[PDB]
Formats: structure tokens, sequence, C-alpha cells
């Protein structure tokens, strides 16, 4: 029957008759749902949406993709990878250009994070919400939901902020440092060290190639700190990860007493890491 | 001059002993619950 009902909404589709194949598939949908037939109706909402994304009626599609996640939520669906995976399959059909593509994504993500352990969604999913919100010129979502993702999407993120960094054709310290700094207090401020560590890497390594900078690189157990003669809030920045990581007050008091302006300039999070590295209140 | 002194030294005792959290240091993604502070905005747009 399912089968039977796939095949005429395709043909529907086929024939362009997109109003009555919306219409029906609804309906009958509605049936398997009061019928409590949540995984029919799962693979019928699902396929039809895929069906109108990819012959270009997004209004269609997204509109069956918010009656999906509504069942998700009704049929109590838990987050993993066959449920993110019917969702990353419509992502990938979604044209960056949705007027609702920040809604249906912000509905994903809702679903993951009420169905999973995570409080703030599954990093998967963020890891491909994250690239698709960036085509939609969502450049904060992105970097909320790349931050909040996995290792690809730490090198995303470092790609987001060098692509942006090298649009604003200014190169003075305090603006490489707006940059350079969203990654290094991000990462700490989730307390991912490995991820604060290779970003940071990543980033400083293509600014050295890319504008040649006057710098000395300053190696100690293990530890490397690349000295900017010109760059001191880079300075400061690549500092502040290895001092969190001592969790010693006396540093994190001594760091901040050298580099009185820049500890003016990012007081409110550094009174957040106080707490959270140092606990101080 | 001065400040690669102070950034050199400063490195050298902060890593004298190995810090309370290692390089490779990641707290389990699901036991984040605070995101911290909002950071300010770029003080440019991005263009797309
Ligand atoms: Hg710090």
């Amino acid at each position: 029957k399912l089968a039977k009902t796939l095949q005429r909404f395709e043909n529907k589709i086929k024939a362009g008759d997109y109003y009555e194949a919306h219409q029906t598939l609804r309906t009958i949908a509605n049936r398997y749902v009061r019928s409590k037939s949540y995984e029919h109706a799962i693979e019928l909402i699902s396929q039809g949406a895929l069906s109108f994304l990819k012959a270009k009626q997004g209004g269609s599609g997204t509109d069956l993709i918010f009656y999906l996640l509504e069942v998700y939520d009704l049929a109590e669906v838990k987050v993993d990878d066959i449920s993110v995976a019917r969702l990353v399959r419509l992502i990938a059909e979604l044209d960056p250009s949705e007027p609702n593509l920040k809604d249906v994504i912000t509905g994903m993500n809702n679903w993951s994070i009420k169905f999973s352990e995570y409080k703030f969604g599954d990093p998967y999913l963020h890891n491909t919400i994250g690239s698709k919100l960036l085509e939609g010129d969502f450049v904060y979502e992105a970097e909320r939901y790349f931050m909040l993702g996995t290792h690809d999407s730490m090198i995303k993120y470092v790609d987001l902020l060098w692509d942006w960094l090298c649009q604003v054709d200014d190169i003075e310290d305090s603006t490489v440092a707006e940059f350079f700094s969203r990654l290094v207090f991000n990462y700490l401020f989730i307390s991912n060290i490995s991820f604060a560590h290779e970003s940071k890497d990543i980033f400083l390594e293509r600014f050295i190639e890319k504008f040649h900078p006057k710098y000395e690189k300053i190696d100690k157990n293990g530890y490397e700190i690349v000295f900017f003669e010109d760059y001191s809030d880079l300075n400061f920045l690549q500092l502040l990860l290895i001092t969190c990581q001592t969790k010693d007050k006396s540093y994190f008091l001594n760091l901040k007493n050298h580099y009185l302006d820049f500890s003016q300039a990012y007081k409110s999070e550094l009174e957040f890491l106080g707490q959270e590295y140092f606990n101080i209140v | 001059g001065p400040e690669h002194e102070f950034v050199s030294k400063f490195l050298t005792l902060a890593t004298l002993t190995e810090p309370k959290l290692p390089k490779s240091y990641t707290k389990p993604l699901k036991d984040v619950t605070n995101l911290g502070v909002p950071l300010p905005t770029l003080k440019y747009k991005y263009k797309q």
C-alpha cells in the first residue's frame, strides 16, 4: 500500500501536479498519524519532502519537513544515525536561498536537542547544518554550530574566519585579533583544549604564510608560542590558552598585569575564564 | 624586545610543571552546559 501511495505521488510530481501531490500525501500521512503508524508516516512524509525539493518546489518541500519534524516529536524519535540521516539527506537538497531556510534548520537543531544528550544539539548534525547556514549567509549561526560541532567543523570554522579576515583587507593587529580571539575564547569556553590548539595552529600558520610578519618561535617543554614583533594582541591570546590550562591564579593575574590594555578590551571574556578555569568569582 | 623576554620567561614558568589540563584535553561535548559570554560582533559585515 505505501509503495503504491508513493508511486501515485511520484507520478503526480512528474506530471507537475504539485498541489494535488502535496494535498493527497498530507491526507494519507494524517491517517497514519491518527492510527499511530508513525514509521509509515515518517517514511511517506520524508520521501515526499525529498521529492518536492528535488523538483525545486521549496514551498511544499519545507512544508513537509516541518511536518516530518512534528511527527519526530510526536513519535519521540531519538537522535541517532538513522533519524539524523533522513535530515542530512533533506538538507543536501535545500536551496540556500529558501525564504524559510533558517526556520527549517532551527526545527532540525531543536529536535536534536530535545531527543539527545546534547544540550545544544547533535554535533554531527551541526557539521552539516552549519555549512548550509553559511551558504545562506547566516554567519554567526554557522560559527555557533561549528563551535558545537565535530573536528571537521573545527576545520570549517577556521576556514570561515580565515576567509572572512581576507575579505576585510585589513591586517592591523586589532583586526587580526578580532578573528583569532574567537577561536581561542570559544574553544576555551567549551573546554576543548585540543581544538583550541589545532585551530590556533592552522590560523597562525596561514597568517604567517600569507603576510610574512616578523616573528620568532619560542618552544618550551613541548609548547610553542609564535612571538610576533608587531602583533602583541596575538601574543597575548596565545598565552591565554596555556594559562587556562594551568588553572593557576598567579599566572592568570601575571598575564593580565602585563597586558593591561588587552585585558580591558577582553574584560568580560577574561572574567568568565576567571571563574571557569581559576575559580575566581 | 622586552616583550619577547616576558613571553619567553612566562612560557617557561607556565610549563615548568605539566599543566593541570593537557593539550589534548577535551571536555565531553555532552557535558557542556554553559557556552560562556557572547563575543562582540566583528566590526565588519560578512561578504558571501
Ligand atoms: Hg587564561
